[PDB]
């Protein structure tokens, strides 16, 4: 959903927000859209390794990763996977 | 006649800012509600005023001797004016999104004494208090903050209130 | 300050039509209920005592009963700093904007049937934002928007009008007049007419019409025409005058008036062209008006004003006219193209440059004019492409003239008529009685020749029947 | 088989009026009492279910009550051995008439109050004799009229015209239309004005309308104005366009039908004269329409159709032109003197003699114009007692055009805006966008000195201030 919200352009906040466990998130969404608005810029290099831990300290279930950021850092290699 | 009609005939009379140095008592209630019903009676517009008391008691005075109106005036204490119409609206559009519209006013247990630490009080937990000496205002300085940061708080203010009257 | 569209996305005729508004609003058009409709959406957005009755099930679009009735309204909120109107909405909003868009408010309403209970509950909320828009406060039976907006429906003046000078200062106050013509004679028409468009007390109306007359003074106003469709479909214009235009503003609106009810409009210059399509057309279709068309006098306007008028709004124009050449003034030899010109403007070039053509004194009563029209003869035989380009539209511009093409229409029966060596020569010396001689003499056959000819395909574009 | 007249001698706003009538009557004007009371009046005479009820006490004049009241309608019944309702009177009528008047026929209404009970009693006799008319014999609740005539009113189509197709040959069938524009597109009024005017369905009929494009067909009709005045006063002419002006009748009635609902009417030839008229018109007396004139094109019909339409209903009528000179086809060097005909015609007068002017040659470019304009001029000065004739009437003849009254007016403002060495030729090369070019740098004071110059009394008449 956050590939989705990013990579598109037009993708609603709140359609990002319908899935975060127990939603019912009111005034709180705006936290976590500051920082994934932060991930806009491309800059593909390193910066979505601390940009996605920051997430993932925002938005809880931490630690479901080392693997699955290198799985998640793969589809926006080379900027498009299937373009 | 004497100086009771002559102050009142100029008071009434004028458009201007005032201000009334009275003695002790003897009806300020009086004057107040006379200078409120003449200045709504001479206005036609859309605008409407703010009376400030401290106790509501007085308010409730001053709202049975003016009567009913739906014109929108508001009547009561500073606490409220500050609470209702400049914090309350505007606490989202001031200090962004996060910081939250819902809160309780409680100045019975908080006696912290720095600005910082008061509006990180009102954004994780969203408590509006009081500041520990006694000569200080959180919620003043918070809406002075809410004025010249808001743009629309200024709109609003200027759009709808006329006259303002302190006592 | 100012109104800027509304959006019905459902309502008892409305599938999804965004009609951009304006203040001194104008519809009109053939079918009735979807103006009537209009004023009732209108209403129901606006007025208490329309609004707390509901909706019932016919109130739906082919009475589906499970679609959401969904209202909006869109508002500029920028002009601060000078307005009144503007303090008087921002006071009773209160804390429903946003700074960032400190312009551009929306009211919206919205709907669904409750199909239980039998009743069409009415909701309204209101923002600066096109979601998360909120619920309009309200104590009882009122809220806040009651308190903001007054609206008056009139159907069937001057009261009105030291009405608004001595009260109303409260609320901004919206008119609705519904067919004010009924049962007035014309020049209140014209009055009412200068009364809504020059007179400062209506600011906001939407107007409902059905006579030209009331249409008179049209300035800064928003046209607005639906169609003849079953669907409704919606077409607008912005309508001002410019003020180049000023001067003859009064006859410009005289003809546009009752251009603007008809359906196909051929524009012409001179009264003669109207004298021979009348006569015409008399003969070949009888019934042209009762199908929409319509025969509009320019006599010298450059037609930009009727043609950006009528293209806005879904009216079809067909232009005739010819490529005479006009003398400037104080320059002996020097030519400006004006029919070229003008068919070059509205489809957007420059003026073709001034055109010298070295012509001796000698005599100019008779030889001057065929000195001028080969001339025009080789001016439209160089701008071939063009006058193609002119035909990919409804512009047809003559050879030389008129007169030209009808004789090489019919020839034999005005050399009849006429009993002359040239029947063009004598027909261009006093164009009102020669014409009328000439009508009054041309029998039938006559004019089916002038239709089913090539040069004039105008006519056939102006009663629009599909032969091919 | 036709209506003759109806004598109104009291009713609620009626003194004693004695309207002509006919088949197919159309009644307008600017009181819309008196226009339904001559509907009702009708009603009152012919229909069962409304003299059933009588009349009350507000039913007479000035509330008087002790006038009677008395209704009279005459009937022609003189064209018998063709006619089909001829003999659906007589064979109804019996025993009522007289072989010496074995044409004219007469209904009669009479009422008076009786003051005790409240209630003013309705009494119908018939006859063909104006005194010793009998009373109408009756059953019961009919009488033999209500076997005679069958009465439809019409108050907001197609039906009707199968309906009398298929029944109603027992009775004679009276409509009456009242406003039947209310709510119609134009388009709409303009086949209604086809159906009523040359379908033979509609025979007899009582039309008031507010609306011009329901009159665009008007032959055989009677067409009857009621004034102004609080006075009920009625003006009445029998309408009929001649079969010599049948080339161009649609455009006669096109502009008649927005100059009826006049009351001063300005006659004028072409559309220069309407720019110039409405330019000076704007700064001058910027309401005339709204104060009851109107500017009439007529661009070459003798005037004759227009000033017999307008002088029998009332409506004052000026007419400015001017003394041009018509070449005669395939003779050289001979003239007719058209404006003098055109303004000698009406007056009634036989038509001048063909004038010859013997002109060389030589050069015809500008000599020629100005060859013809001191022939022009002493034309006009043997004729100087019936211009003061004409003057008498609202007849105004120019010396040689318009546009030297024009320069007599204002010279040195069209010599500084024209920027030649004479703009009198300059305003007649292109008669229209000079015309335009002229109007757009004209300023105010301009204006004026057109308005009171003494060539131009005719916008003075239009006007019709009485300053003197």
């Amino acid at each position: 959903e956050v590939i989705k919200y990013v990579k598109n352009d037009r993708y609603s906040i709140y359609d990002l927000a319908a899935e975060i466990v127990g939603n019912l998130s009111s005034r709180e969404i705006k936290e976590i859209q500051k920082i994934i608005n932060e991930l806009l810029v491309p800059n593909i290099n390193q910066v979505l390794i601390n940009q996605v831990l920051i997430n993932l300290f925002a938005k809880l279930e931490i630690t479901l990763d080392t693997r699955e950021i290198t799985a998640f850092t793969e589809v926006m290699m080379t900027n498009e996977f299937d373009i | 006649m004497i100086e009771d009609e002559m102050s009142r005939e100029q008071i009434i009379k004028d458009g201007g800012n005032i201000l009334v140095t009275a003695g002790a008592g003897s009806g300020k209630t009086t004057i107040l509600v006379s200078k409120i019903e003449a200045d709504l009676k001479e206005n036609k517009t859309h605008y409407s005023i703010a009376a400030v008391t401290f106790t509501n008691k007085a308010a409730k005075e001053i709202e049975g001797r003016l009567g009913y109106s739906s014109r929108g005036n508001f009547i009561g204490t500073n606490d409220g004016f500050v609470e209702s119409e400049i914090i309350r609206p505007f606490i989202k559009d001031a200090f962004g999104n996060d910081y939250p519209d819902n809160f309780t006013a409680e100045y019975f247990d908080n006696q912290f004494a720095s600005y910082d630490k008061g509006l990180q009080v009102l954004k994780y937990q969203n408590i509006l208090g009081t500041y520990s000496n006694p000569k200080k205002n959180f919620k003043f300085q918070l809406a002075l903050d809410i004025l010249k940061k808001s743009l629309v708080a200024r709109q609003y203010i200027f759009s709808k209130y006329f006259k303002i009257f302190i006592d | 300050m100012k109104f800027s569209n509304i959006t019905i996305k459902n309502f008892r005729n409305f599938e999804k039509v965004n009609i951009n508004l304006d203040n001194k609003n104008v519809i009109f058009g053939m079918n009735d209920i979807g103006k009537t409709n209009f004023l009732y959406a209108l209403r129901f957005l606006l007025d208490k005592e329309i609004r707390k009755f509901g909706f019932n099930k016919s109130d739906y679009h082919k009475h589906d009963t499970s679609k959401k009735i969904e209202i909006i309204l869109t508002l500029d909120l920028s002009n601060y700093e000078k307005d009144e109107d503007t303090k008087k909405l921002i006071s009773v909003v209160k804390g429903a904007r946003t700074s960032a868009n400190a312009d551009v408010f929306y009211i919206a309403l919205e709907s669904k049937y409750d199909d239980k209970e039998l009743y069409g509950n009415i909701i309204l909320k209101w923002g600066s934002e096109l979601d998360n828009l909120i619920d309009i406060p309200g104590r009882g039976n009122i809220n806040a928007l009651d308190n903001v907006f007054k609206v008056i429906y009139i159907n069937p003046y001057s009261i009105y009008n030291y009405l608004a000078k001595k009260k109303y200062e409260d609320k901004i106050v919206i008119y609705l007049i519904e067919e004010p013509e009924i049962s007035l004679h014309r020049s209140m028409q014209i009055a009412l007419s200068k009364q809504l468009f020059e007179q400062s007390t209506y600011k906001y109306f939407f107007l409902s019409t059905h006579s030209p007359e009331l249409l008179y003074e049209m300035d800064n106003t928003r046209l607005i025409r639906v169609h003849s469709t079953e669907k409704v479909v919606c077409s607008s214009h912005m309508y001002n005058v410019e003020e180049a235009y000023g001067s003859v503003k009064k006859k410009l609106n005289k003809a546009l008036s009752s251009a603007l009810f008809a359906e196909r409009v051929l524009l012409i210059e001179g009264p003669s062209e109207k004298i021979l399509f009348e006569k015409v057309l008399d003969e070949v279709e009888p019934e042209y008006e009762l199908n929409g068309g319509f025969l509009l006098e320019v006599g010298g306007t450059y037609f930009n004003h009727y043609v950006c008028t009528l293209n806005d709004l879904g009216i079809t124009h067909i232009i005739k006219t010819d490529n005479d050449l006009k003398s400037k003034k104080g320059k002996k030899g020097v030519y400006e193209l004006l029919g070229l010109n003008r068919c070059l403007n509205l489809l957007g070039r420059e003026n073709l440059d001034e055109i010298t053509i070295d012509i001796p004194e000698d005599i100019k009563g008779k030889k001057k004019k065929e000195r001028l029209n080969e001339r025009k003869k080789e001016i439209f035989k160089q701008y071939k492409n063009e006058v193609g380009e002119f035909l990919g539209e409804r512009i047809y511009l003559s050879e030389i003239d008129l007169e030209n093409d009808l004789y090489s229409a019919i020839g034999e029966s005005m050399k009849r008529i006429f009993e002359n060596e040239d029947p063009v020569h004598y027909l261009q010396k006093s164009k009102l009685f020669n014409m009328v001689e000439l009508v009054n003499n041309l029998s039938t056959k006559d004019c089916f020749d002038v239709f089913e000819h090539e040069k004039f395909a105008c006519l056939k574009e102006l009663v629009g029947s599909d032969r091919g």
